[PDB]
């Protein structure tokens, strides 16, 4: 292959999965499941069939306590929606052979739509796949019932909300994991989306899946970004490897060698473990017996680095069973490591960094909110190249109810919707298992 | 008698107002205007601060004034005054009524306080409320309440600023400080209070108005941060918090996020703004805005007042300014408002749909909408062709296009109960208009009219959209003036002649229904006279600051 | 096995830091408070009352398997769902013994499932209140603590970098704590956010000057000079660097590089 | 006297020696010892009939205000001391009159239209018809009507801060323009500057208007370019008699809203969304070029310190706190940097040990040169606080001492190097130093962008690597924190004071603020926001003469 | 130079500003490794090739 890096994957339990696998095995330019993985999350579509029918019989169009009174519109939606997907399904295909998928959820309330992958390819972005369902979803309820000239554009608006007059769906009865681009605070960042607390839904609270659904995100991003181009391509890769994977265990042995102990312990068996495996050397001892140390290999001191914030932020955030020590975990995580050793944190400051702002927006009168609102497209924490959100993830998976936007505040649905995808649900043992299926082809 | 016909007689005294024959080139020119005059003499006065730096001359360019300059009169007052006295930048009362809009946020108080009490362990009751309030009154406009040696905001410069709360729970209500409450049972006629107190329900929400020299010194997207950041101050004091804990970021997302109420939306790149910029206001929003609804239960004078503060906000503000500039838009904008022209027609319509259909006494459909809006366009039209001073007064053919439209428009909304069978109207009256006169607007008016009978019912895209919800970024609309401040009186429309209490968000129509407005909602029309008049005091000057 | 070097430095300053940082290292206690006056100073519940919850106890929220939460052991706060609550202080620039990222990386070290907040002017501790309250304990005790440069302190924390007042104790707008002229004792007589004390608590006498050069754990020209520490600053100044590199990535990462040019 | 901020203690303080550690409290009276505060207190109750009931300003109300000394400061480089709230954006017209002036200007090239008369109008240009274009212009872009009948006008009175002028890169028109419309840069500027701005700018010309003040406070900043283009067109179509509505006329349009315009500020992302013309948009080296400091002064540290004064005012107090946050604000995190003199003593010793080390210019960038200079800045800087209590009791939070450490070191370091990124390399290795001495820095979320810092000043990736003088408070490390963005503006200015360059980033913006009719005066931010904190600055667009006397 | 950024790249992306993004990456790096461009200049290079991004 073209890096000489092999790893052991290991799953969420710790026990080991695959062996000696190549590291462009888990790149997400060449794993199978990582690449359905991102096909699915553009192409799928939540529809709130019961919210599109409440909005219409209240005329609660458009936004947050809108009603446009008299211009109500009653239809038995919920209870046609087996008629009503099946037009949807109709609308949205391209031929009967493709893989356009519809699903109802929650007795008929809602509808997850998989918009086929041939709509994706010539489309720009993947605004489509809401677009068209829209669109879909629209024609079919009107089919469906009837609904009169005057009345229609109820309907329309019930279900994409005040678009075109805002630039988004605003108050829309549809909704993605992706919002628009139009949207996005930096070029590419369309991946790094999904708050903190849709991630836990997804996969149903289980910290290490949430963590890796977020690496995994955040790391593919970091190719769409041309981040992960030429010299740092590598970094990338071992930082989903180690900090997403729990590549070789190290991610599950350092918490479970520290579940009694503090983000200093989980420090000090961290540099240790970089010492055995020769990831960092003395550089120079100084009077006071201080050791300096330097990297003997930068990109995976970097990943040894990541795989213990990750594990400091369990250990830690798991003590308290509270998410908001997750920020303070991820900044002296990285502070103390620093001045323990001479060597760079994660991501070369760009953790802590994110950190600092991370904890001040997450306790201050300013802006932000509660650790599971924040996701990578977030003006907080867009800032470390991947090294930080799994580590909020995680920690929203072990808080016990102490937030106010909490999972199901934020994200009450979100589970029922998705999580019985396999891939979004249980990352970590189907990449290993894509990783598997071309080992041997690198 | 026609209502246009009083100000006719005033504006052309001396001349009968059917002639069609006069006399020009016969008036000094620009001398013949007050106005005129006094903005010579102002230019040269001028000189010296300008250090040699030309300016103003009215040599320079057309002679203005070879026809007679005009008078208007607002509609529904007894003001004349010169179309100068209502440009915007020279009426302080149009530019108040754009400040009220963009300093007002509407924040919930129900998620804040559910902070308190389920993370907090705080109880809240009407009590704190009202210390609460009492405490933001002082934080809002600049007064500081946790950290020592800050320095604040002159109070003198922001007299303006203030915060109030309402509820849609009755019980509540009697117990919140009378100072510091929009009472909706005061405010509102009995039957539109229960409406409104049905669809907020017992919820309780703050009113938040930054200071106005604040949108001026910065702009819109200011306003939600500001009110956000003061009500996370408020909190921590009046509650006894420690001031910088995790609970805090909450009050945080609640205020600028979750529980907040903008007025206006952001803009796509093209034209970028922030929100509670006026291209951001639905015509929905603005209707809700105008407090003619509660006041008075005439459908047209509800429709004429909305159309008024509409007509300044979108044709003369945001068209002729943000989106344009110059010498701008004004008398695109004043011929909806001016001269009880709008009136005559809409009154008309109004009267042929109460004798023939009754007010929503039909359900919309093809037939209705064009009857009516075939009908009340041939007598618009009919108007100008009678009335030659009526002609030479709306000299452009936006002017007339949109008028007759609006009447066609509003009249069919009052039929039907239906704002986009009322636009639908308004695009039949356009094309019918066009091929009357063999001539509609300037170059480019027409653009959402020939695009607009197919959009009007569309259920595509960027198409489709309940005519509430429209505003001046919907594609077709977002370039062009005279459409926009008529299309919020469709909307206002079929809620007026409902009797509605709001038409499109309650919390909207409670938040201005407030006596402590600078500008009064209640009448733009008398407002923006008084503005004309230069006896209007607006907010946020700086003489107190200033050199004597 | 690790031994390990918490931070670098050749000088006493650096080994205060140590000292605060090594969990082997046992702080001395120079005070005692009763368990009923240090929950009165925190101010957020009466001594006696039960502990209050903000979600039912823990295994109701474990229901399904999750290995890697398992691992970890929840402190008692969190078992038992005990609100979170908060202790802060601000540290006087005039050699308080302890000073604000010292406190962070020593309660990072020490204690478990901890929320801290670094700034110039205080210092927040938020944890799960049970546990907040043996940790609050040892805090005030201590060295860590000298009633007349550190100050308990909620709201209103300006002082820090203030001058001293005419009693050597730091500044507080809110006066929270006065010195009792008859005995030389540093009282307390409000709460952390300044509610009155309906009976004040007596913190003791404040460290003379030279104990308080002798503990404290910030540099100062008129003590020991940041410049002095010649070892510090090289270590600031590698890490400076070597995080200049690795975000300019070329050199660091140049094996890397030339693997993917196929070179 | 031995340090630059001494007399200012001195006064601030009473007469207390600055190097005494204690002193005495709450005997002030509380907020009575502040004329500011019992004047603000006073009109508060004076507004209760206008309010009729709404409580309002009340020092009764949270914090008892002034148990330690309010302090008066000195604005650096003047004798005005003035209380703190004489320098809140809201209480000062200077620095709201600095924020229009800027939001109110846009550039437009004139050789596109010139070209469109000439190439597809058959029209000739010539200096007489540019000057009756100028004069033209000069009527319509305040409101004044050139072509329709029956037009109302804006009242000049309102508006006579709007004017039009024009500079050339080409002598020989320049020699041949108007007077009383020329922006003449070999006037404006000394020779070897002039020189230099000429020869990037060629033998091109370009008009500069400002639009009314009023506009941009009733309107926007997105307004400006386009209020600008509707009057150049209006005065091409009658300045050359043109056909008052044709297909080229759109070519006018698009060259002066698109292709020839230069705004001040670039549009934000959706989050923070503001039209151009907004301080957002505003890079740190095209504020640099706005101030005009560099045109009067040959001192590299005043040029520098004189820009930070100025973009302390634009984007911590005014951006940061108010555009971005808003209530009390930020006046103190920003005024850190422009009084008391105290900045100037710290980049002077920078300065002078650069002088003495490097020379100025003196060296190549290297990271042996950013951190000797870098370090020994910041020591410098630390020693100072701890020297005298009265300046640490002065910069009491710990963020404004952080920026204005860090300050004097990023700019000695571009002093020497002459490259802006190396300055800034060096002020985040002050910061990681300043906090590792004082066991503290800023407030809690000071120093995101100081963490990130050393790994993104030298960094070539995406949204990482930008050339110092390009960034600004969009750049996503600096989107949301004070203390640094008035400071990247002095690093950005500082390696072209010390090579003696007439700009740093644009030509055209440098010359288009060399205007002595600009209100508010670009020589010398510190100055007019002293002339505004004495209330002697008088601002423009203020609505007297159309409101009841 | 024309470059046609592989589809594979464009499958794992959300959108189709990868393109620019990679190839903006690589050209940048292709520079300073053609020419050992040193650490104060290379900046200079990526503002060459990216404009004012991320300011803008
Ligand atoms: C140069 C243009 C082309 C253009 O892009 N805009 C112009 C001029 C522009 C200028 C004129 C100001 C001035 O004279 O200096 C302004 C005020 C916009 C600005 N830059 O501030 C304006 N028009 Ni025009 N413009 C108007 C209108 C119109 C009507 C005027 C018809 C008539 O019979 O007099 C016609 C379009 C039409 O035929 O339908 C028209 C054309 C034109 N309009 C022709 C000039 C026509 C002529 O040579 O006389 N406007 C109107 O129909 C009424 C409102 C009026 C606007 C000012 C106001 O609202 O107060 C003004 C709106
Ligand atoms: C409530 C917060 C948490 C938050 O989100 N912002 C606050 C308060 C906010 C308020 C304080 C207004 C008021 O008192 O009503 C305002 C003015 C912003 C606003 N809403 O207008 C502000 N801070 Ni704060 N804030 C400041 C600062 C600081 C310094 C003060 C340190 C000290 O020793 O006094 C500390 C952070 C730190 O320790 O580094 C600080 C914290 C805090 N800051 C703590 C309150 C601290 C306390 O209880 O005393 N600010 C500063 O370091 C100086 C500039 C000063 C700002 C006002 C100005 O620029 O003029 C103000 C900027
Ligand atoms: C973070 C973000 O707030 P939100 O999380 O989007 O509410 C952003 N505010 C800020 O960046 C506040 C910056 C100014 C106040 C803090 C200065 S240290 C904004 O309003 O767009
Ligand atoms: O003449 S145009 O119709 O182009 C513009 C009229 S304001
Ligand atoms: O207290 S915080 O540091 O969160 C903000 C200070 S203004
Ligand atoms: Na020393």
């Amino acid at each position: 292959p073209m890096y000489e890096d092999r790893v052991d994957l290991y799953g969420a339990d710790g026990k080991l999965l695959e062996e000696d696998v190549p590291l462009e095995a888990v790149s997400p330019l060449k794993n199978p499941t990582i690449a359905n993985l991102v096909s699915d999350v553009k192409r799928s579509v939540a529809v709130n069939l019961a919210g599109i029918e409440g909005s219409l019989r209240k005329a609660a169009l458009g936004g947050k306590s809108n009603f446009i009174p008299g211009r109500e519109v009653d239809l038995p939606i919920v209870e046609n929606a087996e008629a009503i997907a099946e037009k949807i399904k109709k609308l949205v295909q391209t031929s009967e052979d493709d893989d356009t998928n519809i699903r109802l959820i929650n007795n008929g309330q809602q509808i997850l739509v998989q918009v086929p992958t041939t709509r994706m390819g010539v489309a720009a972005d993947y605004t489509v796949s809401a677009l068209v369902t829209g669109a879909a979803v629209v024609q079919a309820i009107i089919d469906e019932f009837d609904v009169d000239m005057f009345d229609a554009n109820a309907v329309k608006t019930a279900v994409m909300g005040r678009y075109p007059q805002t630039v988004d769906f605003t108050g829309a009865n549809l909704s993605t994991l992706l919002g628009p681009p139009v949207l996005l605070e930096g070029l590419g960042y369309g991946l790094r989306n999904i708050m903190a607390n849709h991630v836990v839904a997804i996969t149903r609270k289980n910290t290490l899946n949430a963590s890796a659904l977020s690496s995994i995100l955040e790391q593919t991003a970091m190719f769409e970004t041309g981040d992960a181009v030429g010299a740092f391509e590598r970094m990338h890769l071992l930082g989903l490897a180690y900090q997403g994977l729990n590549a070789n265990n190290l991610l599950f042995d350092l918490v479970k060698e520290n579940g009694k102990g503090t983000v200093g312990t989980v420090i000090a068996s961290l540099v240790e473990r970089a010492i055995e495996d020769r990831v960092i050397k003395v550089a120079k001892e100084m009077t006071s017996g201080y050791k300096m140390y330097e990297p003997a290999d930068w990109a995976l001191w970097n990943a040894y680095a990541a795989t213990g914030l990750l594990a400091a932020t369990i250990v830690n955030v798991g003590a308290a069973r509270a998410a908001q020590g997750v920020a303070s975990t991820v900044l002296y995580y990285n502070d103390i490591l620093e001045y323990e050793t001479g060597l760079p944190g994660v991501d070369f400051g760009r953790a802590m960094g994110t950190a600092v702002g991370f904890s001040f927006f997450s306790h201050s009168i300013y802006g932000g909110g509660g650790p599971g609102i924040f996701h990578g497209n977030h003006v907080v924490t867009r800032h470390s190249k991947g090294f930080a959100l799994p580590c909020v993830a995680a920690a929203m998976c072990l808080d016990a109810g102490t937030q106010m936007f909490s999972v199901e505040k934020t994200s009450g649905l979100i589970g029922s919707v998705y999580s019985e995808i396999d891939y979004f649900r249980e990352p970590i043992v189907n990449v290993a298992k894509g990783a598997a299926e071309i080992k041997d082809q690198l | 008698k026609k209502l246009f016909l009083k100000a006719l007689k005033k504006k052309f005294e001396g001349e009968d107002p059917e002639e069609k024959s006069t006399n020009f080139y016969c008036f000094g020119g620009w001398e013949q205007s007050e106005r005129k005059r006094e903005f010579t003499e102002y230019a040269k006065k001028a000189a010296e601060k300008r250090g040699g730096i030309p300016f103003y001359n009215p040599d320079i360019g057309v002679p203005l004034g070879q026809r007679k300059l005009m008078a208007y009169r607002v509609s529904g007052t007894d003001a004349y005054v010169e179309g100068d006295d209502l440009h915007f930048v020279n009426n302080a009362a149009i530019q108040q009524m754009v400040d009220d809009i963009k300093r007002t946020v509407i924040v919930g108080m129900d998620t804040a306080h559910a902070v308190l009490e389920k993370r907090l362990g705080v109880e809240v009751t009407p009590e704190t409320i009202n210390e609460y309030m009492e405490v933001i009154n002082h934080a809002l406009p600049g007064g500081a309440v946790v950290q020592e040696h800050m320095v604040e905001v002159h109070p003198g410069i922001v007299e303006d600023c203030y915060a109030k709360v309402f509820t849609g729970d009755d019980n509540l209500a009697d117990e919140l400080d009378k100072r510091i409450l929009i009472d909706i049972n005061k405010e509102f006629p009995e039957e539109q209070a229960e409406q409104l107190k049905s669809y907020i329900g017992n919820r309780t929400y703050q009113v938040n108005r930054v200071p106005t020299i604040v949108v001026r010194a910065c702009d819109g997207g200011t306003v939600s941060r500001w009110s956000a950041m003061q009500i996370g101050m408020s909190f921590i004091s009046a509650y006894k918090l420690c001031a910088g804990e995790a609970a805090i970021a909450d009050f945080s997302f609640a205020a600028k996020h979750a529980d907040v109420i903008e007025m206006g939306t952001i803009m796509p790149a093209r034209r970028a703004r922030g929100p509670n910029e006026p291209g951001g206001v639905a015509f929905g929003t603005f209707a809700d805005i105008v407090q003619a609804s509660r006041v008075s239960d005439d459908p047209a004078n509800v429709s004429l007042e909305v159309i008024a503060g509409a007509a300044a906000l979108y044709d003369q503000v945001w068209l002729g300014s943000y989106m344009s500039g110059g010498v701008g838009f004004t008398q695109y904008a004043t011929a909806a408002y001016t001269d009880d022209i709008l009136d005559d027609f809409l009154y008309y319509g109004m009267e042929y749909v109460e004798d023939k259909f009754g007010i929503c006494g039909s359900e919309p459909t093809m037939d209705v909408v064009r009857d009516i809006s075939t009908e009340v366009t041939l007598y618009s039209l009919e108007q100008y062709e009678e009335y030659p001073t009526l002609l030479e007064d709306h000299f452009g053919g936006s002017q007339r296009a949109a008028v007759a439209a609006a009447a066609a428009g509003c009249s069919t909304a009052f039929a039907t109960g239906n704002s986009n069978a009322g636009v639908n109207g308004w695009y039949l009256s356009q094309i019918l208009h066009k091929e009357a006169h063999s001539r509609l607007g300037f170059y480019g008016y027409d653009l959402q009219d020939q695009c607009g009978a197919s959009n009007s019912l569309s259920i595509r895209s960027d198409e489709g959209l309940i005519h509430e919800l429209r505003g001046p970024n919907y594609p077709n609309y977002a370039m062009n003036v005279g459409h926009q401040p008529e299309y919020a009186g469709i909307a206002q429309a079929p809620h007026a002649a409902r009797g509605d209490a709001f038409c499109t968000n309650p919390l909207i129509k409670v938040a201005f229904a407030d006596k402590d407005l600078s500008f009064d909602f209640t009448s733009p029309r008398k407002s923006i006279a008084k503005g004309a008049l230069r006896e209007f005091i607006p907010e946020g000057e700086r003489d107190l600051i200033i050199p004597a | 096995s690790y031994k390990a070097q918490y931070t670098p430095g050749e000088t006493r300053i650096a080994e205060n830091r140590r000292k605060h940082m090594n969990p082997d290292y046992e702080l001395r206690k120079l005070r005692e408070i009763s368990d009923e006056d240090l929950v009165k100073v925190l101010g957020h519940r009466n001594p006696g009352e039960s502990y209050k919850s903000v979600h039912p106890p823990l295994d109701e929220m474990d229901f399904e398997e999750d290995i890697v939460r398992d691992l970890v052991e929840p402190i008692q706060g969190a078992k038992e769902g005990v609100r979170v609550r908060y202790i802060q202080f601000a540290d006087s620039m005039y050699n308080a013994p302890a000073q604000p990222y010292d406190r962070a990386r020593t309660y990072m070290w020490r204690y478990r499932g901890v929320d801290t907040g670094t700034l110039s002017g205080r210092q927040v501790i938020e944890m799960r209140e049970l546990d907040l309250e043996g940790v609050s304990k040892e805090l005030v005790e201590t060295e860590l603590f000298d009633p007349a440069t550190t100050g308990i302190r909620g709201a209103t924390v300006h002082g820090h970098s203030l001058r001293l007042d005419e009693n050597g104790l730091m500044f507080d707008a809110l006066q929270r704590y006065v010195f009792d002229e008859e005995t030389g004792h540093v009282v307390y007589v409000k709460e952390q956010v300044g509610r009155p004390l309906d009976e004040p608590v007596d913190m003791g006498q404040p460290l003379d000057e030279e104990e308080l050069r002798k503990i404290t754990t910030i540099y100062r020209k008129d003590n020991i000079a940041m410049r002095d520490d010649k070892e510090a600053i090289e270590v600031v100044e590698n890490i400076h660097t070597g995080r200049t590199m690795g975000g300019f990535g070329m050199d660091v990462f140049k094996e890397d590089l030339r693997k993917r040019l196929g070179d």
